[PDB]
């Protein structure tokens, strides 16, 4: 309204810019020549003639003004008609695209820990402490380290977490009885390690954790205790005894290292009163130091727990001893084994994850997986039915972030005005973009429309807030789909239900041809992607008709079998009794369906999924969505009835966390507690995977109860395999008929 | 290389297609009209099927489609 | 029919527009486009 | 299969040939050329 300097230079440079000189009124000296068709009406003497152009452009309407945007406005991609070739779709992009692209990490990883128990005492068989699953080879290189050491860092700030995660299950080892008490009510504590003092420190005093009573004393030690003496526990110790002797300190080069922990928990486990609780910390529990351990201080103690408590990527785990009494038996069980494999069987699950992302403050180039790319315009003018550049880099930008996020921003320069246009490119767009055959347009209308400064960009690989409980299951599928796909024989796929927006596209190999389908149109202009491989049909699978014609070898009814049967207000185990069948006659060797039944326990979630029983049904949310469940064992049986030849098997979130390069690999936060509630909620909705294609199992207690010998039968024409039955992603039993090795028992 | 007569065929061709422009922007489909001149090129050299034969037809600044822009 | 205005040079409801065939102008287009492996080259 | 060497561009035990179909080229030569009266002038 009132223009000043910095504006009117701002519109005087935006004038000077080359371009061109509109050209439908031309000049004269006495006359301006109005638009007939236009707003305007002529005063009334000799100046105005009505001249009309041939052709002009503009339709008359206004435009109610909008306050400027408080930060970078996100844009949903909605395709035009014409698509661009990828040769001329790429250069348009890499004409205006911000390349060597600074940008800021913030923190993938926000939550608390992913903390888990384990009883090495408890466990009742010998497991031969020469043959644990010893460090894996990799872990100490400049690749693995680079990694182990990003992702520490990419974590939002620890011990106030792992101490007192230890300490939350310290609480259960307490006895309070005099028969034989355990951390009696103040027992005297000594503690190793210190930054001012331990912030745990403060709580125990106060009978801050609930479930551990309030010590007489605390004695600290360590290197830089600041508050008692400073003791190396390598040597021998000058000190008394303690109830607990929770010991913390770093063993970090592997050998004398060893030496460094085994000499350690040596007199830590000296510390510690008679019948005491001494919590040593392992850097590195190799199986050279599962020896040592187990044979050194084979008595000193009566119970063990491995409690390792995930807050960042390492195998750092804590161990716990029982009764420090002399006459102890603390032998190596298959628990251990267990308990180290499934620690390590995650270390390759959360580096593989972590691979994906760049490594901080390099400027971001096209290498980088997680890489976010942009395209700043100056002044663009996005045009529809017109592949002038502005509006051609747009394809191409969107098309290398589909599955993302696009986030559109607009700052007022002085001079011209610009607008980059940025998106987390990840390895779920590579997917994706490779499948298309070339780059369709967006409706620039919505970018047309616009007309508003926002904020500047940002340039951010990950997200501010972790992601939903629902989201972390969901990217669990879609590392589960990505694997079973991935499988060559699989040939010909079709999806029950994709979204509006087949968004099953990026977990499948850019060969293999696949044809979602949904009630609602496809988002993404079909036409773009070669039709033999990608193939798109409308309207429901829930009504008969629609199954006319439409063979595929292989169905995957993931996130669409629950809401079906409530929308066509069905019963679940009714519902999957006539889509199963139709999938079979639509000549299909493999079925995925996210089910939602109860396997693993009729107990639900809180504020994730509540489960009336009175009607077999759930609420996601309770409320916001509400689906038909079956139970484990009904839906079981009714599914082998009707392929009976087919073999079952329910895939789940396992708990290795292996599925997160999908999480981590997209650019989203999120909180290593949650992956329990997730591992949860995948328990809530497995998905039953079947294969006609084998002969099922055969279990002779049917509801098996833990600890109950069972038989199980596989037949295999061949007596010369190899049995490996693997229990959450972890392998448990495995060995030819002569021998095999059970952890499971 | 784009003999005169070929030309009559995939202008005859583009023609029809350039005729339905006012439904094409009514529905924000289409792209603009298809000049029939964005898909050639003006190269020069000897245009034949074989050696011995293309060596009789030098040819300058003649209209050629390339492969690849066959395809478009 | 309701009023466009210049999305295209005639409107359909327009001021004195007129059907009116002539056995002299058979409607349109170009069906016939010839595209066979000789003819087309 | 013989090895030949020059009379023709291309050996067709040469390395890396391809037997190939695209649904996108019809393999066609010249069989419709129009000859008759009218048209041949
Ligand atoms: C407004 O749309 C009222 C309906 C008048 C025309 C609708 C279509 C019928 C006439 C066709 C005109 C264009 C060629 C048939
Ligand atoms: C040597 O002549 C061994 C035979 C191999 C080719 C003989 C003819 C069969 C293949 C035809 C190639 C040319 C077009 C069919």
């Amino acid at each position: 309204a009132i223009p000043t300097m910095s504006d009117v230079r701002s519109f005087v440079a935006r004038l000077m810019a080359e371009g061109d000189p509109q050209q439908w009124f031309p000049y004269r000296v006495d006359q301006i020549l109005y638009w007939p068709e236009s707003p305007f009406v002529p005063p009334i003497g000799p100046f105005y003639a009505p001249f009309r152009p041939v052709n002009f452009p503009f339709t008359t309407g206004s435009y109610t003004v909008v306050p400027d945007a408080s930060r970078p406005l996100r844009l949903l991609p909605q395709y035009r008609n014409a698509t661009i070739t990828v040769q001329q779709a790429d250069d348009a992009y890499e004409d205006t695209a911000l390349s060597p692209l600074i940008t800021t990490h913030g923190f993938c990883v926000t939550g608390g820990v992913f903390t888990s128990i384990y009883d090495i005492s408890g466990d009742p068989t010998a497991y031969p402490p020469a043959q644990l699953v010893d460090a894996p080879n990799d872990y100490f290189d400049r690749e693995r380290m680079a990694r182990r050491d990003l992702f520490r860092r990419l974590r939002a700030p620890r011990s106030a977490i792992k101490d007192r995660a230890v300490f939350d299950f310290l609480a259960s080892l307490v006895n309070p009885t005099t028969a034989n008490p355990v951390l009696d009510t103040s027992f005297s504590m000594a503690y190793l390690g210190a930054s001012d003092e331990p912030v745990i420190l403060a709580d125990i005093r106060s009978g801050s954790i609930p479930g551990l009573p309030i010590p007489r004393r605390i004695v600290q030690f360590g290197y830089d205790v600041v508050h008692g003496s400073l003791l190396d526990l390598s040597r021998a110790v000058p000190t008394g005894t303690f109830g607990l002797v929770y010991a913390d300190l770093d063993q970090v080069d592997m050998p004398a290292a060893n030496r460094a922990a085994i000499a350690m928990l040596g007199t830590a486990l000296q510390m510690t009163t008679a019948g005491g609780v001494s919590v040593l910390k392992v850097n590195f529990p190799t199986r050279a130091f599962w020896t040592q351990v187990f044979n050194l201080y084979a008595t000193h103690a009566t119970t063990l727990h491995l409690v390792k408590p995930t807050i960042v990527n390492s195998s750092e785990v804590f161990l716990v001893f029982g009764g420090r009494q002399s006459n102890g038996a603390l032998r190596s069980t298959t628990a251990l084994q267990r308990a180290l494999l499934s620690l390590y069987a995650r270390n390759a699950a959360i580096d593989r994850a972590v691979t994906h992302i760049p490594f901080f403050g390099v400027p971001d180039d096209g290498t980088s997986d997680l890489g976010i790319d942009a395209v700043r315009l100056f002044d663009p003018m996005f045009s529809d039915a017109v592949a002038n550049l502005p509006s051609n880099a747009l394809a191409s930008l969107v098309s290398r972030v589909v599955p993302s996020s696009i986030m559109f921003t607009r700052v007022p320069s002085n001079g011209p005005v610009s607008t980059t246009i940025y998106g987390k490119r990840t390895f779920l767009s590579n997917r994706r973009r490779a499948r298309l055959r070339d780059v369709p347009m967006l409706i620039t209308t919505t970018l047309v429309h616009q007309r508003r400064f926002t904020t500047p960009p940002t340039f951010t690989l990950f997200s501010s807030e972790a992601v939903p409980v629902t989201t972390l299951v969901a990217a669990g599928y879609n590392s589960f789909i990505s694997e079973q796909t991935r499988n060559p024989n699989l040939a010909h796929l079709l999806d029950l239900g994709t979204g509006p927006e087949c968004r099953i596209l990026s977990l499948i190999p850019p060969t293999l041809q696949v044809t979602m389908s949904d009630s609602r149109p496809c988002a993404e202009l079909m036409a773009s992607f070669d039709p033999a491989l990608t193939a798109y049909v409308q309207g429901d699978y829930s009504t008969a008709a629609f199954w006319n014609g439409i063979r595929c070898d292989s169905a995957t009814a993931i996130f669409t079998i629950g809401a079906a049967a409530a929308a066509a207000g069905t019963d679940l185990i009714a519902f999957v009794q006539q889509l199963i069948p139709r999938i079979v006659a639509a000549g299909g060797t493999r079925m995925w369906l996210q089910l939602n039944t109860p396997l693993y326990e009729v107990s639900s979630l809180p504020d994730l999924i509540e489960i009336d029983l009175r009607d077999h049904v759930y609420r996601f949310n309770g409320g916001e969505r509400v689906e038909p469940y079956a139970d484990p064992v009904p839906l079981q049986q009714a599914i082998a009835a009707l392929l009976p030849a087919a073999a079952l098997s329910w895939h789940t979130l396992s708990p290795t966390c292996d599925w997160l390069p999908y999480i981590i690999g997209v650019g989203s936060p999120l909180n290593l507690s949650d992956i329990n509630t997730a591992i949860s909620y995948s328990r809530l909705t497995p998905i039953l995977h079947i294969d006609t294609t084998t002969p099922p199992l055969r279990v002779n207690p049917v509801p098996t109860p833990l600890n109950q010998q069972c038989a199980i039968r596989i037949t295999s024409l061949d007596p010369a395999a190899v049995l490996s039955v693997q229990h959450n992603g972890v392998e448990v039993i495995g060995g030819t008929p002569g021998n095999v090795i059970s952890v499971a028992g | 290389f784009v003999n005169e007569g070929m030309r009559e065929t995939f202008s005859k061709a583009l023609f029809d297609i350039n005729m339905w422009q006012p439904l094409f922007q009514a529905t924000k489909t289409g792209c603009g009209p298809i000049v029939l001149s964005s898909f050639t090129t003006t190269t020069s050299g000897y245009v034949g099927a074989t050696a011995g034969d293309a060596l009789d037809n030098p040819v300058t600044n003649g209209v050629f489609i390339s492969t690849v822009q066959i395809m478009n | 029919g309701n009023v466009q205005t210049s999305v295209n040079t005639y409107n359909i409801t327009g001021d004195g527009n007129s059907f009116t065939p002539t056995s002299d102008m058979t409607s349109t287009a170009a069906p016939a486009i010839d595209l066979k492996p000789g003819v087309l080259n």
